[PDB]
DNA sequence: GCCTATCGATGTATATATCTGACACGTGCCTGGAGACTAGGGAGTAATCCCCTTGGCGGTTAAAACGCGGGGGACAGCGCGTACGTGCGTTTAAGCGGTGCTAGAGCTGTCTACGACCAATTGAGCGGCCTCGGCACCGGGATTCTGATGGCTGGAAT
DNA sequence: ATTCCAGCCATCAGAATCCCGGTGCCGAGGCCGCTCAATTGGTCGTAGACAGCTCTAGCACCGCTTAAACGCACGTACGCGCTGTCCCCCGCGTTTTAACCGCCAAGGGGATTACTCCCTAGTCTCCAGGCACGTGTCAGATATATACATCGATAGGC
């Protein structure tokens, strides 16, 4: 059938060369007689060139980008009006706000690690080099003159080069993965651990780290469930850095370390293990290979460079294939609960990762079933634990004696030590359930919402019926604040002081709330509060502005770089911050902040072990007080019914794990 | 439980039209949908001449009359011509 | 020693690319999730508390997008019948009105 | 700082995405005003396709919308889709 | 052989096209004749539609027949853009067509 | 001569209801009689493959309503709908 | 009969019979012919209201072709029931675009 | 014969349409469009014709052949 | 006495839209028809409601296109309908596409 | 105001080498199709007869058909100006991974109500007639455009 | 100081529907009788209505990356108004062709009816197409490759 530009917006006579690095050593501050102006910012160059300039050196020197003035006349315009405008204590909030940021500035004034060095020799002698910045990823590296970075960061070259030089970096062949070495018992620390400042190691640690060595010794990967606060982190590295000297093993090592916690273990990879380099393997995808180009291979050996690296969940997935080949021995993993699913992707993806030594750290392995406790232990060994079906047989539920062959099995693969077991010293934890009763107008919603009447609730609200398609998340909301469900009308009352008011009232928990956080004023306590709803804490700080000093925060939209300076502001000595603000799955798990009395959970977790967790963030090593723990619940609420499983869930638990002692 | 579709005969077709080439698992949907789709249209075409001309049967005639009806052309002539061959080797038996 | 002591497409190059581009491929367009959005809100004007199969919204999507993308084509021939290369809402209600959309 | 302000979910389709449909219509220039016109004739289209969606869910006494509701209700319309059923 | 198919040398089932016949509710009876006449002319068209597919999926290299080649080999044939004018095929997307009036000269 | 039904006799007694002094000639009467066969086929197919769809051997009542709201427009289906609910209350009162 | 205890005008048992001798489902509910009938003769009744009304508007007296065109055309719903349907005799509603008329 | 559609006939039938001026081409075009639109529908109605086995084509199958074509016709029956 | 280009125009406009008789001659309609079926099968009878009912249809659709073809016209802001406005209905609709 | 020529650089395309999930075959079993057999209604005839389609013909207007002039639309070429495209830096939110729950989608199974299939029987609706009014006709009646004579002046021009 | 086009109204011939009365057909709408199809009453057996139960799979977050959206700047291409020329159509008159109507005649095909017998639906027993589920591993998804067509557009040939 071509001219500089601006990069950002932030006496008389000050600019020029003059104010910069070069000669303000010289000559300090030009002028500082008694208008005002603004910090140096150009698109191109390196913050490093801070000095004060005026309106017209821009003009002067024909700088293109004059027409981005107008925003900052807008933004200047609108901060003058609005200041004055603003209460006293919003003004305080504000200046405080500003006294932190600033600093968070100048902090990139300061070089880290030099990446590079330029053949070029300048004056015969001073080579340019490709200068790291504090707190900004590798996307910002540029270099910088080899003298002016030796006048202020001389330290820092003299660390490149004598890495560079070292030899101490891995190698691809080791004759100890064929066969393990004879064991050596470790009777006391060695002098080289905690460096020349003496630090001692506790003795459960020390324990610790002889029992981790033993299992090693053998082949043997183990799980490390210490109880929260007894610093799991330290053993982790003091067996890494024994790997290191003792054995002169220096083979790569992976710590999966997670976002919010990358920050402290890498402040203790510096201080400990100081013999060690250590690559925090964030950033952007440019980062990324600005790292893998200079900071990953031995170009004149093609040889690996690094020691340790510090990867999160999600970055590790989304670069799965690089390490796939560069096999590591030691791929170790913190807050391990995620592997507790062998579904989720990163259990896939590391179980194809050939590694000699897998170390999970998770405070609190036992979870809610004995199929989460199997799949880690089959991280540890998948040969031993190959089938599933097997194990269920061997340790068929309800009858006595299987507890103990459990509790038999698990003491060479699981170590865990309770803290009354390792060290009296640490205050005994206090928990206490407040129960609150609903405010009426959380009855009347609560009313409308079982009745599924949406009537009332879209009355001059945006609110989407079909948004009610779980009734649980919607009564949660309503227990926790009115707001969350309807948002308040702000033309109903003009005057801050009436408004605060009626937030007050419009949520019964925080007619308590403000009470106790009053009452632990009077005594200095600081206070922690933890949330598992995002738009709590919103409504918290919001709550917080009009009364009380200014509050640091910390859920998972706050980017990487300021938690850092959050958590430091919080935790320095003098800080005057009053409360905490921290997101339960972001800032409730690892963090080591040890600077408050005071633990509040506003909503209970639907898993027990979350607020656990949370709790012993405060309840760490350097707790020289004793910590109150105040559960908020709300009476005659789901919450209580909520409660009611957490109670059988706990009892169980607890009479499995209380067979693990001798007792 | 069981759902029963036209994907192994159409599988059939394809490995004697193309015996290397395969099908994705939505092409092969794609073709069911079809098959399902021409063989409501003409078994519908073919109810309503049965209830015109005041039958009670649907024959292989009415059959090639609403293939006439509904493909065009050279489409309509070949289907019409396999229809009859393939009726006759069924009587052939 | 630093011590401190452009090419430009015309108008229509890009728009032809993309013409061939996504004239080849065949992928979704439109994003998911605000369709997704857009198809709840509307449904809740019917039934509330209904919910959708997630092969529903998919079928849904690709039923508007090829709506659309000829609607488009009828709308361009429109503008083009104009002597006009602009694709303009008058065009779109021709298309629509010739169509027997009302 | 934020105003708690939120954008109209028929907003969601942005003018990109009603700019690369009409990039597939062979559609080179795109006066600005289209992109309302486009936003309103696809909401017609929901529109008269979930509704018969829904009176169909509703006769099988579902609570859920499956895709041969959806199949069903664009064969009624004359635009039978395929892929998903039949 | 036991089996319809064999006798009219079809492949689509006979007896399956008879049973929906059957109970289509389509006529109050139903001739022998007529499950092998529609069970061809469903081969038949499935054939011709497989063939364009297939020569479209090894046009671009391919080996398996995607939504694509089905979409390519019904909208490049008058007969079967006809029989198909008001069928929307998922993931199929549309034929490469720029007016001239666009493109310069 | 063989018998061919149809509704006129029902189509006059609706007309001389609504207008009991209007008339109405034998083309719009054939007009009238093929919009109720159009209807009658419409929604008894609707019906039907609502049944068949539904893997369903009857077409109850409820066929017909929704098929009555998928054909007509909103206000006809709404009043075509109150209309048969009544038909239906009444039929089922004199049981 | 069964149209009078329904109030219906139209016959429910010929609706009966076309349900069950129309090869539309196996077996037809009672109820279902009843709601039909009054679906169809709410409808003529309204579009033979519409007639009506148009011719009075005409000052005939008897509804021809012309009459219901005009009804249905003019009312949208009727319009969008019977798109594709021509009417004999119908004609068309009268229409001349604006830019055709003079200034 | 198909001239016998002639000028002012097409002329009557685009008045009734609202036309207010015609160009001289579009009687050719009209022409071709009537043709292609009678051979459609013809081609079905002898088809159902020559199912039932007639000579005759009744108005029954005209009405059948527009039906398919979405042409529904109301006048003559259905 | 001579009435400028278009007044007559809208009378016949007003004339035929208000009044419902058909436009085409019969006699070569039938002609027409007849014709086309011979292509088909010869000594074809045809009932008068058959042509009858084809020349509704056919004035029907004729008409619709017109109409098209008009809004078509207008919209290339002239007011003379030419092929090519025929030819965009036709494929906007979808019968020549 | 034009031809060609190279890169301000740019984006497709056409090559490899992984690796990875979807797809092409295998295997058990349980439903559904296929061999038997039967009953009986519907389809298939051959007759008959009635209509209504086809074809003739003569007169008889209506329409179609040309032919001319001149008005006003079609259509081209020109000229502003603005809104659209392109491109960049910044932000937002989609997308995806992981954690919870549980509403509700499908199934099994029980047994009961309500349709199907009968039989008598009876009245609604059908075809067949029959006889006036609604609506054609068709005037001359009125009157409602409508285009060319018209009065004037403002505005730009004299 | 003076004035002719657009222009507000103008005013008067025609040229049109329309408005009206007559006249008078014929198709409505009413009545009659009688068929057959709908109604009443009965048994009868399975849809399906309801209940109880298992898990998909659907919803609601948080968290975090990162690509796409967003806002703004620049400039140039397209739109839309404008003017002017030309030809193409409209309107009208007059001639020519053919519809249209009425009465008539034929016989061909639709329609109908009696009678027959063959093919289909319904029931039963018995497997082997078919499908769910599992699985091993190539085709395609995906990195990194250069190769190849030009936004122009700049510089020199006239
Ligand atoms: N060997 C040690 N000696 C003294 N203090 C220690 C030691 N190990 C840990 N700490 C304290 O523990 C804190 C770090 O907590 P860490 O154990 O890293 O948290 P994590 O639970 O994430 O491991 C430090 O502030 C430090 O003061
Ligand atoms: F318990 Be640790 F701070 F993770």
């Amino acid at each position: 059938r071509e001219f500089e530009t601006i990069e950002r917006f932030m006496r008389k006579g000050a600019t020029g060369a003059t104010t910069t690095i070069y000669a303000v050593e010289a000559d300090g501050d030009p002028n500082a007689g008694f208008e005002i102006q603004y910090l140096i910012k150009w698109k191109g160059w390196s913050h490093i060139h801070n000095t004060w300039e005026t309106e017209e050196t821009l003009k002067q020197q024909n700088v293109r980008g004059m027409k981005k003035l107008d925003n900052y006349k807008k933004k200047d315009q609108e901060t003058k009006r609005w200041l004055k405008n603003a209460s006293p204590e919003d003004v305080e909030y504000y200046n405080c706000q500003q006294e932190l940021t600033d600093d968070l500035h100048k902090q990139y004034q300061i070089v880290e690690r030099i990446i590079a060095h330029s053949n070029q020799k300048s004056a015969a002698g001073y080579p340019d080099y490709y200068c790291k910045w504090q707190g900004l990823p590798y996307s910002e590296c540029s270099w910088e003159d080899g003298a002016l970075i030796s006048k202020k960061f001389q330290a820092c070259i003299d660390e490149y080069f004598s890495r560079n030089q070292s030899k101490t970096t891995p190698f691809k062949d080791c004759k100890v993965l064929k066969q393990r070495p004879r064991f050596v018992a470790l009777k006391k620390q060695p002098s080289y651990i905690g460096g020349h400042e003496g630090l001692e190691l506790r003795d459960y640690q020390l324990n610790g780290l002889n029992w981790l060595a033993h299992s090693w010794c053998k082949g043997n990967s183990c799980i490390l469930a210490d109880e929260m606060g007894l610093g799991k982190t330290i053993q982790t590295i003091s067996f890494l850095n024994y790997l290191f000297h003792e054995h002169q093993l220096y083979g790569p090592f992976l710590l999966v370390v997670p976002l919010s916690t990358l920050t402290s273990w890498q402040r203790e990879i510096q201080t400990w293990a100081s013999q060690m380099n250590a690559v925090v393997y964030l950033g952007d995808i440019n980062s990324r290979n600005m790292i893998r180009t200079h900071e990953w291979t031995h170009h004149q050996t093609k040889r690996l460079k690094f020691n340790i690296l510090l990867t999160t969940y999600e970055i590790l997935l989304k670069d799965k294939a690089f390490l796939g080949g560069l096999n590591w021995a030691f791929i170790g993993v913190d807050e391990a609960h995620r592997l507790k699913n062998d579904d989720s992707l990163l259990y896939k993806t590391l179980i194809d990762f050939k590694s000699n030594h897998r170390l999970l750290i998770t405070g609190t392995p036992l979870q809610n079933s004995l199929k989460e406790l199997w799949s880690l232990l089959h991280f540890i060994m998948p040969e031993k634990f190959s089938s599933w079906e097997d194990f269920e047989e061997e340790h068929g539920k309800g009858r006595e004696y299987g507890y103990a062959s459990l509790h038999k099995e698990l003491e060479p693969f699981l170590l865990r030590r309770v803290k009354k077991d390792v060290e009296k010293s640490l205050p005994a934890k206090v928990e206490q359930i407040l129960r609150m009763e609903m405010s009426a107008l959380q009855k009347q919603y609560y009313k409308w919402i079982l009745t599924r009447n949406y009537k009332a609730l879209s009355k001059g609200s945006k609110g989407s019926t079909s948004g009610f398609l779980n009734i649980m998340m919607e009564l949660k909301k309503c227990c926790n604040h009115c707001y969350l469900i309807k948002p308040p009308d702000n033309n109903e009352f003009y005057n801050k002081q009436e408004a605060l008011q009626h937030l007050i009232r419009s949520s019964g928990k925080l007619i308590l709330l403000d009470k106790l956080l009053i009452r632990l004023r009077e005594r200095g306590n600081r206070v922690l509060i933890f949330s598992q709803m995002v738009r709590m804490l919103d409504i918290l700080a919001e709550y917080l502005k009009y009364r009380q000093f200014p509050f640091q925060r910390l859920d998972g939209s706050i980017k990487g770089e300021l938690r850092k300076q959050a958590l430091d502001h919080f935790n320095a000595e003098g800080s005057e911050d009053f409360c905490f603000l921290l997101s339960t799955r972001a800032g409730g798990l690892g963090i080591n902040l040890a600077s408050a009395d005071t633990v509040v959970i506003f909503d209970s977790d639907w898993n027990p072990q979350n607020d656990l967790q949370a709790q012993a963030r405060a309840h760490r090593i350097g707790q020289k007080k004793q910590v109150n723990i105040y559960r908020l619940v709300t009476k005659g609420s789901v919450e209580e019914d909520i409660l009611e499983r957490a109670k059988k869930k706990m009892v169980l638990d607890h009479l499995v794990i209380q067979r693990m002692d001798t007792t | 439980t069981r759902k029963e579709s036209y994907a192994i005969y159409v599988y059939k077709v394809l490995k004697q039209v193309h015996p290397d080439t395969g099908i994705s698992s939505k092409a092969m949907s794609i073709m069911n949908s079809f098959v399902n789709d021409v063989f409501e249209r003409i078994a519908g075409e073919a109810s309503r001449l049965a209830h015109y001309n005041k039958r009670s049967t649907i024959t292989s005639r009415e059959i090639q009359t609403a293939v006439r009806l509904l493909l065009p052309g050279e489409l309509a002539k070949h289907a019409v011509s396999e229809g009859t061959k393939a009726v006759t080797k069924y009587t052939s038996a | 020693a630093r011590t401190k002591q452009p090419h430009r497409y015309r108008p229509g190059t890009v728009a032809l690319r993309e013409i061939r581009r996504y004239q080849k491929s065949t992928e979704l367009l439109i994003r998911k999730l605000p369709f997704q959005r857009l198809v709840r809100e509307i449904a809740q004007d019917f039934k509330t508390d209904l919910r959708f199969q997630s092969s529903a919204v998919m079928a849904l999507q690709e039923a508007s997008e090829a709506y659309l993308v000829a609607l488009f084509e009828d709308t361009n021939l429109a503008a083009i019948h104009a002597k006009r290369v602009t694709i303009m809402p008058k065009d779109i209600q021709l298309a629509r009105r010739i169509r027997g959309e009302r | 700082r934020h105003r708690k302000v939120l954008r109209d979910n028929i907003q969601g389709i942005t003018k990109p995405a009603i700019r690369r449909l009409a990039r597939r219509g062979g559609v080179k220039r795109i006066s600005g005003l289209i992109y309302e016109e486009t936003r309103g004739v696809l909401k017609v289209f929901l529109e008269n396709v979930i509704r018969d969606a829904v009176t169909y869910t509703e006769h099988a006494k579902r609570k859920t919308v499956t895709a041969m509701d959806v199949v069903y209700a664009l064969k009624r319309q004359g635009r039978t889709l395929y892929g998903f059923g039949g | 052989a036991k089996t319809r198919s064999s006798r009219a040398g079809l492949q689509f089932p006979v007896g399956r096209v008879h049973r929906l016949l059957r109970k289509g509710n389509y006529a109050e009876r139903v001739g022998a004749g007529a499950p092998v006449y529609l069970a061809a002319v469903l081969e038949y068209l499935t054939a011709e539609i497989l063939e364009l597919a297939g020569n479209a999926a090894r046009d671009n290299k391919k080996t398996r027949i995607i939504p694509r080649h089905l979409q390519l080999a019904v909208r490049n044939d008058e007969e079967l853009n006809k029989l198909l004018g008001r069928v929307t095929i998922a993931q199929g997307g549309v034929l490469p067509n720029i007016q001239s009036v666009l493109l310069p000269k």
